[PDB]
């Protein structure tokens, strides 16, 4: 029921953007004490801080707060984050280092899975390339398919005349 | 000396006295456990039966085989009782054999069994062909699956009391919440998946105490015999598809097609021939409408009773009943005025109506207080009064009356055999069910199904006759050992099925007795135009399969489909507005097929507006009607739809009678069980409290000091007629019926905690339902379907009504050296041909020896055997090339087999690479055994038994294509509705609606009735809020988690009806061809 999908890596000045991030559990049945950390995104030392999760949400206690919102799922399967009014200064990498712990009352295994994305807030988004090339291909096909019929209702008509 | 004997032996009282004596013996042995008289009675009957022997043996004695039983039992008993021998348990077993005397002591049954055993000799061919095929497919099963079910999730890395027969090794392997056996898994991409921190390994025991495996021949034959019956199969599918990929699902489809259909059609057609071979050898009279209205309203008043029900409507229904007896007791004392009653009590119907008025003036005075509630159960008998006016019911009943004298004997024989098997089983196995109870059930108590007493053994036999045998046979083998349990079960299964089916055929036999216009009118009909739009129709159909949960992950494809939908609607619009130019406007709507096309053009138009506005988004569901365009496009579909209409619609007339009987049983249930299925449960574990802790509801809702308790209803109940019909349908398909029966037999009273097995006798209700509501109506339908199939087969002739006029020519074509290389004179010889066959046979028998646990000295001595066989095959192919073409198709098949065999035995030059799997070559060589069905080169009966499949392939192809189109429509609609349902019960990691593949496997196991209740019970998650309406699902635009019962019920019921109606015709197609060939 979970599905893993990359994020858009493209963002428009004057809008929010959602940084989706998904990390499925191989068995849906078990339960795990998740921890989630998002890293700094800057052209020097990226690792600094963004928005960590321990047992309840906490505050960045630095200057990367206020324009942020938790958009994650209730069971922490998905930990998506929305940034507000992205500005030209905002740029580069984002990294999400989720980790989990299981409890089978025998062996307590621990697993860790990084996930990282670039972003650049271009001055304005151009149109998507696929969603114009496909509209050209469609309109061309619908032109051909409507000259063909006309050619037939010339040839057959001329034949029927006699 | 021997004279006076006759004057006894032939006087009828010598028959009647012994019949009475046997009925006393068999009652007092079985329906009683009253002792202190069993040392007197047996010493009496050992006198009587010896008087019988010492009479009968003087007149004649061994001329009749029944006299071997009579003598051989009683001589052995006489050797026991009075000698030092004392095999007491064995003595009491043999006496159960006396029950069978009812056969020879009733000449009717003696002759019926005589002709049945005579006609048994017609079957020998089919039984051998069936065992041959079971052996081949079980060798294939050992090829594909041997060892797989030992897979488990093993804890890794490795780090450093109770009932002994239920300890789990949970420190080492991973178990689900409640299951007894470890989770199956596999290395493949689509197998099961381990939890984190576990690795897949082959270790330890198989499931089911070892009885479910493919690790040797024998048990594989057990598994295939289980699959042929398709008895409780779906857990085997689950285990195989967890141990190995979904790709292996092809195997079970092929197996169920060969065995559960064709072989059973051969048996049914042969017994249906044998039956006819046997049979050929033998003052206000007119004012009625008032009273029929004052019947139908009385019927309707009965249906409104339910639970709960307020007094201000109970008193309504009470006055209603009084009023209707205030009418019937008027009209009786009108009709008893017709001069006298001596005609009144002469006509058959009034000797029923006066019973109705006597019952209805019992239950109104001095039967209101201090009277038993079952007196009211007879009120339902009133619905039969409607039958007085209804010709169909009357002529069916009359047809049953005619046949009475024959059916009596078949019913009495079947009852005799059930009673014999029940008694013999109780004496043979009963003690073991208590000596070793601790294996069968935790807490060391007898389970619900056992053999410790006569009534439970009787129910167990009736259940074996319904099927269901494997789940009890596992306990039989677990308690009494296999060598005893297997012959008993196999005997009951075989002779039971034979009697049941011969009775079914007896019932069926009983019942059956401006030139632009010419331009467009050409452009529409050129064949290229047809094929183009046909292609567009199949493209526009297949594109719905891509809309699974991964739609948003396939980011690119979505945009292409988004434009393709508009291309397709454009083409169909230029089709419509051309046909209206051509045919003329009005003539377009006259023709029924173009109307369906028009409806599909509307579906395309609504679907494309809906997605433009959110408030109209629900319209986008309409597009799932698109596949219906296929049905009107292709000539092959229309002939099939017409054949189904021509054959099956006329059954509607008799269907109302079956609905009437089902309504009778539904009311008869609502009266007897409504509101009593409530129970008090632990809200976490779902098990009940015992009756000692929480006897009534008041303690189930205590005043908060200790309230770890929940009072709730049961998913299936008889609280009103609409739940009744659904519970009845669930009984009729033998799915989940055991949970209903457990609810019934546990139920006490409206607010009383149900207690284990209190009124066990309610099993009579379901026995009676299974006899009268299912078995008889089913044949009442099949006989009408056959009568119309014959009608139409005569109204035009034709090979079938299920095939197009072009295919009839195909049907009629299908039905039809000198240079001293003398090897030509050798390869032709019988002596060489028989040798080739002996080699093929030896190679198969030399394959049966293999097993999973196996020493290396044996494995290499099998490897070099298969290598010798590839050498022999290559040598004979080289010799054949001297006496010589690649023209013969079988000689192409053999040369392919040789090439593939060597390119596997030696692989790439015997040193080249790996991962060519061992035991591929064995299956390659095995494939040649198909030669033993060819006309000139094997047993002639195997060809004569395979001929119907050849002569019926086209109609089956057409029907299979229509089944596939219907399964496609239902798959797409379920894939849109029932994704995101929480995984539970019959919804799991393999059968679910996440994708088209899994939806097709669900609809398959539904069509075979392999547990549709387990899916419906998952759809009913909203029935007590076991769900989360707003749950975010990652990667997906859809929020929530909930099924919808109202849509679920409709979906499953309609699919079950349509599938059953198609499959019945698919059976008819084969059975009538077998019966046609067998005419010669
Ligand atoms: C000993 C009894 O072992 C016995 O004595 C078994 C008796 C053998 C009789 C076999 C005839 C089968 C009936 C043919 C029916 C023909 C039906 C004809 C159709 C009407 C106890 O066994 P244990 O406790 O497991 O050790
Ligand atoms: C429309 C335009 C013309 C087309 C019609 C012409 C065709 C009409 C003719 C025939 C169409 C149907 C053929 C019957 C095949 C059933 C097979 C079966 O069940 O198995 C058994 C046989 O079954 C029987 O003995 C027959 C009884 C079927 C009644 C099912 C009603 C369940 C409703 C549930 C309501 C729940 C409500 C809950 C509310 C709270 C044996 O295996
Ligand atoms: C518990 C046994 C399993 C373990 C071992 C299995 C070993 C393989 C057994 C070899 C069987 C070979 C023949 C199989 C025929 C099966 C019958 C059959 O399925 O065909 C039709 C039904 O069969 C018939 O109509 C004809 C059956 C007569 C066959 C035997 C004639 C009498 C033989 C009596 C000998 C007593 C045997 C004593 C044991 C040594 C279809 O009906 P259905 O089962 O699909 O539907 C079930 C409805 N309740
Ligand atoms: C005049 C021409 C004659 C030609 C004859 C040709 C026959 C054509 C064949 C038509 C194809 C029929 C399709 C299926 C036939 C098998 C039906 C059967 O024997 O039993 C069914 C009846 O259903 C049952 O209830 C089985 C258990 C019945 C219990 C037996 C106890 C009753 C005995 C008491 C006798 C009293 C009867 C009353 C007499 C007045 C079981 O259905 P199923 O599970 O096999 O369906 C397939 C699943 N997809
Ligand atoms: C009238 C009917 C005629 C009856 C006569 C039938 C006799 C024909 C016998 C020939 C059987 C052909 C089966 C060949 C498939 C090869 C299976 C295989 O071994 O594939 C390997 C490759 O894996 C695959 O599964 C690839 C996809 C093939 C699976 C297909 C299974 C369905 C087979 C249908 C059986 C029906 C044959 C009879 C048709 C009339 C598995 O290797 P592994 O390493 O994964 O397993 C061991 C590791 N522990
Ligand atoms: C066409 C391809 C792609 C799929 C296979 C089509 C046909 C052969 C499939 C689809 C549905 C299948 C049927 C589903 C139900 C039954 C009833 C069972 O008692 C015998 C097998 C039988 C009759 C199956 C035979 C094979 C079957 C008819
Ligand atoms: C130990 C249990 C054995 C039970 C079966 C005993 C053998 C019964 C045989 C009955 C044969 C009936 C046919 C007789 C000949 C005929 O009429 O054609
Ligand atoms: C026509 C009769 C066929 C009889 C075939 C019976 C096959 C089923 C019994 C299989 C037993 C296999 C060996 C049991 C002991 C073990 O598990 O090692
Ligand atoms: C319960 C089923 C009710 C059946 C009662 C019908 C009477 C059967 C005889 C038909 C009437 C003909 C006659 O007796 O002359
Ligand atoms: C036809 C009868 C077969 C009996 C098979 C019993 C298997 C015994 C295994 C120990
Ligand atoms: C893909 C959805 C399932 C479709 C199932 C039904 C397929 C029917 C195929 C009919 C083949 C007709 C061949 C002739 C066509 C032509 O004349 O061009
Ligand atoms: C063909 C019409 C149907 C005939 C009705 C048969 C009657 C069966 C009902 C039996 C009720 C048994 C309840 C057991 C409780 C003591
Ligand atoms: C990009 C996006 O959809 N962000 C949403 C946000 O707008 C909304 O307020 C919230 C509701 O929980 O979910 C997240
Ligand atoms: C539009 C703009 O210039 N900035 C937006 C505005 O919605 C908001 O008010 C501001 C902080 O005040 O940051 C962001
Ligand atoms: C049951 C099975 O074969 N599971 C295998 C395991 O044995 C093997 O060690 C592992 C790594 O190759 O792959 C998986
Ligand atoms: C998250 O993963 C690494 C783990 O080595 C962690 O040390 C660091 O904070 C993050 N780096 C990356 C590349 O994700
Ligand atoms: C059952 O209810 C009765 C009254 O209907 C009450 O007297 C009795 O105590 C109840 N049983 C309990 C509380 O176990």
């Amino acid at each position: 029921v979970c599905v893993e999908v990359p994020s858009e890596t493209e963002a428009v000045q004057g809008n929010p953007m959602k940084l989706r991030c998904i990390s499925c559990m191989k068995r849906e049945e078990v339960e795990a004490t998740t921890v989630v950390e998002w890293f700094y995104r800057p052209e020097g030392g990226k690792d600094f801080l963004i928005y960590e999760y321990r047992n309840g949400h906490q505050e960045v206690e630095s200057p990367f707060q206020g324009r942020l919102q938790w958009n994650g799922s209730k069971d922490l399967q998905d930990v998506s984050i929305t940034v507000l009014n992205v500005t030209l200064n905002d740029s580069g990498l984002y990294t999400c280092n989720v980790s989990r712990e299981f409890e089978f009352e025998a062996h307590r295994p621990f697993v860790k899975t990084t996930r990282l994305i670039p972003l650049r807030v271009t001055e304005e988004a151009g149109e998507d390339f696929t969603s114009v090339v496909s509209e050209i291909m469609m309109y061309i096909l619908l032109v051909f398919l409507t000259l063909w019929l006309l050619i037939e209702m010339i040839y057959c008509y001329r034949k029927v005349s006699k | 000396i021997r004279r006076t004997t006759i004057k006894v032996l032939v006087h009828p009282f010598f028959q009647l006295f012994i019949l009475i004596s046997v009925l006393i013996d068999c009652v007092f042995m079985s329906l009683t456990n009253l002792p202190k008289w069993r040392p007197v009675l047996e010493n009496t009957l050992l006198g009587i039966y010896t008087f019988e022997i010492l009479v009968k043996l003087f007149a004649r004695f061994l001329g009749d085989p029944w006299n071997w039983l009579d003598f051989s039992v009683t001589v052995f008993e006489v050797i026991i009782r009075y000698s030092p021998l004392d095999f007491i348990p064995t003595l009491q077993t043999a006496r159960t054999l006396r029950i069978l005397k009812i056969i020879p002591l009733n000449q009717g049954l003696k002759s019926l069994v005589g002709v049945l055993i005579h006609c048994l000799k017609q079957l020998i061919g089919v039984i051998i062909l069936t065992l041959f095929f079971l052996s081949i497919f079980s060798l294939i099963g050992m090829g594909l699956f041997m060892g797989n079910l030992k897979h488990k999730c093993f804890r890794w890395p490795q780090e450093n009391t109770g009932n002994p027969y239920y300890i789990r090794e949970t420190e080492n392997f991973y178990y689900l919440e409640g299951e007894r056996y470890a989770l199956l898994c596999g290395n493949r991409t689509d197998a099961g998946q381990c939890p984190e921190g576990y690795v897949c390994v082959k270790a330890g025991i198989n499931p089911d105490q070892g009885f479910t495996n493919f690790d040797s021949f024998g048990w594989a034959l057990f598994a295939l015999f289980r699959l042929m019956a398709q008895d409780y199969p779906e857990v085997l599918y689950h285990q195989i598809l967890y141990a190995s990929g979904k790709v292996y699902m092809i195997f079970f489809v092929v197996v169920s097609f060969l065995f559960s259909f064709y072989m059973a059609s051969l048996f049914l057609g042969i017994l249906a021939m044998a039956y006819e071979e046997e049979k050929q050898r033998v003052m206000a009279p007119f004012t009625d409408l008032f009273l029929i209205i004052c019947i139908i309203l009385n019927v309707c008043f009965l249906t409104l009773e339910h639970y709960p029900m307020s007094k201000q409507t109970n008193t309504l229904l009470n006055i209603g009943n009084l009023v209707f007896i205030g009418i019937f007791t008027a009209e009786m004392i009108f009709k008893i005025i017709a001069m006298h009653p001596y005609g009144y009590f002469q006509v058959g119907w009034n000797i029923f109506d006066s019973m109705i008025v006597f019952h209805g003036l019992i239950e109104l005075c001095l039967a209101n207080v201090a009277g038993m509630a079952l007196l009211r159960l007879f009120r339902m008998l009133r619905i039969f009064k409607l039958g007085k006016y209804w010709p169909t019911f009357q002529i069916l009943m009359w047809s049953l009356s005619n046949s009475w004298v024959a059916l009596k004997d078949l019913v009495l024989l079947l009852f005799t055999f059930i009673f014999f098997s029940a008694a013999f089983g109780m004496k043979l196995f009963g003690k073991n069910y208590e000596e070793f109870v601790c294996h069968i059930d935790k807490d060391c108590q007898l389970p619900r199904w056992h053999m410790h007493d006569f009534f439970h053994s009787f129910l167990n036999v009736f259940r074996i006759l319904c099927g269901e045998w494997v789940e009890t046979l596992w306990d039989c083998m677990e308690v009494a050992g296999q060598s005893w349990c297997i012959p008993f079960y196999l005997m009951v299964i075989l002779i039971g099925n034979l009697l049941v089916l011969y009775l079914f055929l007896a019932l069926v036999s009983s019942f059956s007795s401006q030139n632009i216009r010419k331009t467009c009118c050409k452009i529409v009909e050129n064949n290229w135009f047809k094929c183009f739009i046909g292609l567009v129709t199949l493209l526009s159909t297949g594109t719905l399969a891509f809309e699974d949960i991964y739609m948003d992950q396939r980011k690119t494809i979505k945009i292409l489909l988004e434009y393709a939908d508009m291309i397709f609607t454009y083409i169909f619009i230029l089709e419509m507005l051309l046909k209206w130019m051509a045919y003329g406007f009005k003539a377009y709507f006259s023709n029924g097929w173009y109307r369906l096309d028009f409806v599909v053009v509307i579906v395309f138009c609504l679907s494309l507006i809906g997605k433009t506005r959110e408030e109209l988004k629900p319209l986008i569901s309409m597009k799932f009607l698109r596949p219906l365009r296929v049905l009107s496009q292709f000539e092959r579909m229309k002939v099939v739809v017409r054949a189904l209409i021509k054959t099956t619609l006329p059954t509607l007339n008799v269907f109302l009678v079956c609905l009437m009987i089902w309504l009778i049983f539904s009311i008869m249930g609502v009266d007897l069980f409504a509101g009593r299925f409530y129970e008090c449960i632990d809200p976490t574990s779902g098990e009940r409290f015992p009756s000692s802790e929480v006897m009534n509801k008041s303690r189930c809702e205590s005043l908060l000091f200790n309230e770890s308790m929940l009072w709730e209803n049961a998913k299936m109940n008889f609280d009103n007629v609409g739940n009744g019909f659904l519970s009845l349908l669930q009984v009729a398909t033998f799915n989940g019926w055991i949970t209903i029966m457990n609810s019934a037999i546990d139920s006490v009273a409206v607010n009383i905690q149900p207690h284990f097995e209190v009124n066990i006798y309610m099993y009579c209700y379901f026995i009676n339902f299974i006899i009268f509501g299912v078995f008889l109506p089913l044949s009442m339908l099949i006989t009408v379907i056959i009568d119309n199939f014959n009608k139409h087969k005569i109204k035009l002739g034709g090979s079938n009504i299920f095939i197009t006029v072009k295919q009839r020519k195909q049907y009629r074509r299908l039905k039809k050296n000198k240079l001293q290389g003398f090897i030509f004179d050798v390869v032709t010889s019988q002596a060489f041909n028989v040798i080739v066959m002996v080699l093929i046979c030896f190679q198969a028998i030399a394959m049966m020896i293999d097993t999973d646990v196996q020493s290396l000295q044996m494995s290499i001595a099998l490897y070099w055997i298969n290598s010798i066989f590839v050498m022999l095959y290559t040598m004979e192919c080289i010799l054949k090339l001297i006496a010589f073409y690649f023209t013969i198709a079988w000689n192409i098949f053999d040369f392919m087999v040789v090439i593939f065999s060597i390119t596997g035995l030696c692989l790439p030059m015997t040193v080249g690479s790996y991962l060519v799997p061992p035991s591929l070559v064995q299956l390659i060589l095995l494939s040649r055994i198909i030669h033993m069905l060819r006309l000139g080169k094997g047993p002639k009966v195997f060809h004569n038994l395979m001929l119907p499949l050849m002569l019926s392939l086209p109609a089956l192809l057409n029907i299979i294509l229509l089944i596939f189109l219907v399964m496609f429509i239902y798959a797409v609609f379920g894939m849109y509705n029932f994704a995101y349902v929480k995984k539970e019960a019959g919804i799991n990691d393999v059968s679910n609606f996440e994708t088209f593949g899994n939806s097709m496997l669900c609809l398959f196991q539904v069509a075979i009735f392999a547990g549709w209740d387990g899916m419906l019970d998952a759809i009913f998650n909203s029935k007590w809020s076991d769900c989360d309406p707003d749950k975010i699902n990652p990667g997906t635009q859809v929020r929530g988690d909930c099924g919808n019962p109202s849509v679920g019920i409709f979906y499953f019921v309609s699919y079950i009806l349509i599938s059953w109606l198609i499959i019945v015709n698919m059976y008819i197609v084969v059975v009538m061809e077998f019966l046609n060939i067998a005419s010669k």
